[PDB]
Formats: C-alpha cells, structure tokens, sequence
C-alpha cells in the first residue's frame, strides 16, 4: 500500500455504441481479473477473448486456476473514456474501504470474509456484451467464504465421478434450496485439482495419526451419550460405518518416543496440509465485511463497505 | 334471458373436504402465482409442482 | 379457526414431531438428580426380585 | 486529526471499587460486533457472547472472534471509554501502546495473534456483566500452544508442558476446568482427521499396504511429479454403496471450517523504538499495522 494508494487505469476504445456505454455504468461494483498490475491497459485485456487459455475454451471447474494466476480488482467509478479500479493483493486505497455491488444470489453478514465464484448458478447467469467492440464479459460472484469452499467441493466431486463408468447438485443455505449449472469438466484441469488434493492428502499422514486411529472406537462409543458427538457423524461419513466393522489397535512401541512427541507432530503437519487446502483449491478469502452504519445484512443487489482480510 | 354460460368439468377425486369449498379458493388443486411468489429466479413456477 | 375462516384440522396424527423424537426416553437429570437428597425406605415388595 | 474513536458509554451506577478496575485495564484488546461511533457495553461484555442458554466454550470464541472486531481501548475517561479498532482506525495513526496479559515477553518485530483466555477475570458486580480479556501472546507460539492443548486432549482418552521461549520457562499445567472447556475442540481435530484418514484410505486402498520406504518413495514420486500422468496413478477403477463422495465434500467443509479458525493471523506486530527491545509483562508495547 502506499499513501494514495494504488489505481489502475483500463482505458475504452473510441468505437462504442452508446447502449454499451450505459451498460458500462451499471458496472459501477464488480470485481475484474487483472494479469498484471500495469498502470494502463485496455478492455481487450479484461474481457473473456483474452481471459480464454491457447486455443482452448475454459470451463468452469478449470476457470479457478485461472482466477489465482491473475490479481482480482474492483472498479471504482466508471469514467466516459477509461474505468478506474483498484487491485486487491495492493493495499486497496487511500482510505481502507471500497464499495461492492452484490451479484450474487445470498444476502450478507457483517465479518465473513468473501471468496469469489465463476457465474455457476442456473437462472442468474449474467454476462455483460460489448456488441459494438464485440467483447464478452464474464463477472465472478462474490459470496461468503464457507458457501465458496462448498462449491469448489461439489464441482471437485463431480469430476471424480466421470474418472468412474447419486446425487450431487443440490445445497443449502440459509434455508434456501439451489442448484448450479454445469455440462462438462475438461480432463485436464481435474488432474491439477487432484493432484492438489491427494499431495495434500497424503502430507497429514505421520506417526501419531495411528495412535488418533485407536479413538476411532471411543467416540462411536461416545456418540451414544452425548448428542454433540452425534451431530459429527451425520451417517454419511466413512467412520461411522468404519468404526462399525474395524477394532484398531495402538503400534508399540515408537523410536526414540522419550525423546519426541507423536501426536503433537502428527497434528501441526495436519493443520499445514489439510486445514490449509481450502486456500489451495480456490483462491484466498482477501475480503471481509464491516458495514459502518450497522446493518447486519447486506441485501442482494445493493453495495457494501468493504476492508481487506490478512 | 342473455348469454348462456358454459360449464367447465374437471376430474377430482370422491374424497377431499367440503371444508375446502365454502371458502374462496381455486379449482386447481394448489394456489396458483405469481402475486404468492417471492424474490426469486425459481419462485414462481416453483410455486406449482 | 384460521386468520380467514377455515377449518384447520389438528389431530393427533400431527404430533409426531415432539414424540417420536428420541428425547422422551431420557432419565439421567431424574434418578441422578432426585437421589440427591436421602429418602426413607417403604415396603420392599414389589422393588425387590 | 481523521483519526477514528469508538466510544463507548458505560451505563451509571458505578460503585468506587468497580471504576478502579476499569481504570486500571488500558491497553486490552476488545472485541464488538461493527464499527460504530457511539455504542453500549453490553455488546462488550462476555455475555453478549453467548448463543443460549450456553456461554460459549473456547471453539465458539475462537469462532467468534472472526465476526467480531478487534479494538484496543485508549486513555479511559470517567465518562466514556475510548477505543480504536485495529483494522480501520490505526491505518492512518499508526502508533497504539498495548500491555500484555501474556506472562511470555515480546521480541521487536514479532508477529502477535490473540488467543482466548485458555492459557489462563474481572466481572463488575454493580453492572451486572463479565469481561473477558483475550492474550496477545506470538503467532509461532499460537500454533503451538493450541496444538499443545490439542494434543494433552487425545492423551484423557513425556512432558507436553514444557514450552522454552526467548530463554524463559513455561508451565501448562500451572488445572480442572481448563479441561473440559477445551473439549468440544479436541472432538473436531479427531473427527477431521480420522475421516481424513479413511477416504483417502479408501481411494487409495493401498497406502499402508504398500511396501516400505522405497516403494512408497516411487508411489509418491510419480505423484510428487508435475508430469500429465495424474489419474491412473490414484483411482482403484442390491448392494450399499459406501457414500464417499458425499463424505468428501462434508469432510472438506469441515476441514474448510477449522482454516479460519486455527490460522491465528498476524493481526499486530510490534516495533520497540526508543526503548528496550525485549517487552515483559505488564508493558504497554507500541503497534504498528501493515500499511
């Protein structure tokens, strides 16, 4: 950050049917991709033609590795020659706060930090055109940063199955039922998702994790008493039917075990690897939520303050 | 004495309350929108099936 | 009777929710409880097998 | 001036010793729901924390404590109390005094988390609420001290409690209700885990299985490797199905859910300038945010 901070500039081409320009100025908070942090670029470079990879039309599973090889920003204020915005990895302005318009279909609370989505959902599928300058404009939805580690989690899943020749579409939230669309997943960019996932997968493995394993009969034990333990298992994870059919048992005795501590290993390479991989799916969660004048939700289609988060 | 009326007939099972009837509702099994239905892209069909 | 006029059915059938519920065959706040405070001996006839 | 001051209103009805220790409390880090201008203290107090019915254990703080925003109290008028929060007050300032309530001194440019009062209290009578302060001990130190806790845990069902940091000892166990405050923390690390430990278990239905420390090497090399070759090196392709892709996607909530909890941020680093580098307990300690 610096004392005034940091702003880009995207400058217009001359060519513009005046219907396009009025659709430029509802664009007054979205969030754009930036490739690098150039002073000056044009709509060109924002817009999906040159947001496509080689040759390739990317889908929707593969289009979040292409957000964090790129820098999100916000427009500020929509100009009639250029469109003034702010990064968000620099320190965003002079004063802390920017304002963002909600394109999404959930409403927000204050302090929940927002990740950012492809256009996913069916029905609310919005792409702004420049028809004059024949550009397509493709906008992330902001969302807050469980609903988006949800959503990368039901996609990530759904790959998996087409590497195997019921159901999953649906989530929750806030009570409200919804779906997302999508058709196909390229094979390409599903392997860099999995091999993401099981490198990661496997770095939580050490010593101690087999003397966790033997508590596997405890707390099915446990979850008869106490209806806190029961709301873990939930029937459809793996532990409840394995702690059904497999009595584990403890190694004895480990190495050097005078001189070291297992379980205290076994979790802090859990807490780097696992507990982290919801940063390494998706991009990062840069920004939370502090509305000034209180409101506890920020409405669907409306702006909201907006400061960085760590 | 003016223009005849014309009846409509729809199937209906033997067994549903009268109590149904005598107030005003529809001849359609559910209530139909949009004037019921929120803010929502599905709400409005989502209200009938 | 409802807001407008109708005859809401309430039965029984309805009651499912607060009963079947496994939250009724509960004891430990009772024997743990009631046992805090000591309590006399009576005829040991039908207790005793 | 532009420097930005919560304020907040203590309601009348002070008695003589409940103001002295308010007077005495300066620089503590105070949470409040949004940044506001003028504000009551019941939103302050460790009641306003809780969800019934239950005050919250030392998982719903740590939740909580992200919703909730940072603040450190200035100079405490009779009046009011004064306080900048962190994250939108102190960028253009730069400069906020902060005592510890860690027994473990400050090196200059250190990184400090906050961590709630497990480590291990002043409640007003005539106000009728509680307060409860949170510790501003050192992020390296915050991974460890939780995964401590964590671990002592995992043992109710060698010594954990020696922590040596910049030549100073530690005691832990210093005892009963520290225990089962912590419990409802330790049963998510061993739910996470051991259903961490199935699925790819189950995906991969040879890890343990397969041989020793070479083998094992190439099975993660290939793996390792950057190379196209992904799929066919993972996937082992009436009756129940085991439900496992469902059981993928609730257990990466869950492990989703405890990233924001056990990251313990750098919120507040400490600059010594025109004094001692090493801060001990009990000193107000000078702040400077990233810029």
């Amino acid at each position: 950050m610096l004392a005034d901070g940091f702003e880009t500039d995207i400058a217009i081409p001359s060519g513009i049917s005046r219907p396009d320009a009025a659709a430029l100025q509802r664009c007054e908070g979205r969030v754009v991709f930036l490739p690098t942090i150039r002073r000056q670029l044009t709509l060109a470079d924002v817009a999906h033609e040159s947001f496509v990879s080689g040759g390739v039309s990317p889908d929707t599973l593969g289009l979040l590795l292409a957000y964090r090889r790129r820098f999100p920003a916000v427009i500020t204020r929509v100009l009639p020659t250029r469109i003034v915005a702010c990064p968000l990895d620099v320190g965003l302005t002079h004063a802390g706060t920017v304002n963002l318009r909600n394109t999404s279909p959930v409403d927000l609370c204050n302090g929940d930090p927002i990740s950012l989505v492809p256009p996913v959902f069916e029905g609310q599928a919005t792409d702004v055109r420049l028809d004059s300058l024949d550009l397509t404009l493709r906008f992330p939805v902001p969302l807050p940063s469980p609903l988006a580690r949800e959503i990368v989690a039901r996609l990530v899943a759904r790959g998996i199955r087409d590497l195997n020749p019921p159901d999953l579409n649906v989530l929750y939230y806030n009570g409200s039922r919804l779906s997302l669309l999508a058709d196909v997943q390229q094979l390409g960019p599903v392997n860099a998702e999995l091999r993401s996932l099981v490198l990661n997968m496997v770095y939580s493995i050490t010593e101690g994790t087999t003397i966790i394993l033997t508590l596997i009969p405890r707390l099915f034990a446990l979850s008869a008493q106490d209806g806190y333990v029961n709301a873990l298992l939930q029937m459809q994870s793996v532990t409840r039917e394995a702690a059904q059919l497999i009595h584990p048992e403890a190694p004895a005795l480990m190495q050097d075990g005078e001189r070291r501590l297992p379980l205290y290993e076994a979790l802090v390479a859990w807490l780097t690897h696992a507990g982290q991989l919801g940063d390494t799916l998706a991009l990062a969660p840069v920004v939370r939520v502090c509305t000034f004048d209180g409101a506890a939700v920020v409405r669907s289609g409306d702006m909201a303050p907006v400061i960085r988060y760590p | 004495h003016g223009q005849d009326a014309v009846c409509e007939f729809i199937a209906t099972p033997v067994s549903t309350d009268v109590n149904y009837f005598r107030r005003p509702c529809n001849p359609r099994g559910r209530a139909a929108g949009g004037v019921y239905a929120g803010d929502k892209e599905g709400d409005v069909t989502a209200l009938m099936y | 009777w409802g807001k407008d006029r109708q005859v809401l059915r309430l039965s029984l059938e309805h009651a499912i929710g607060t009963v079947c519920h496994p939250s009724l065959m509960n004891v430990d706040a009772a024997v743990g409880g009631l046992n805090r405070d000591p309590v006399e001996a009576a005829n040991p006839y039908g207790a005793y097998v």
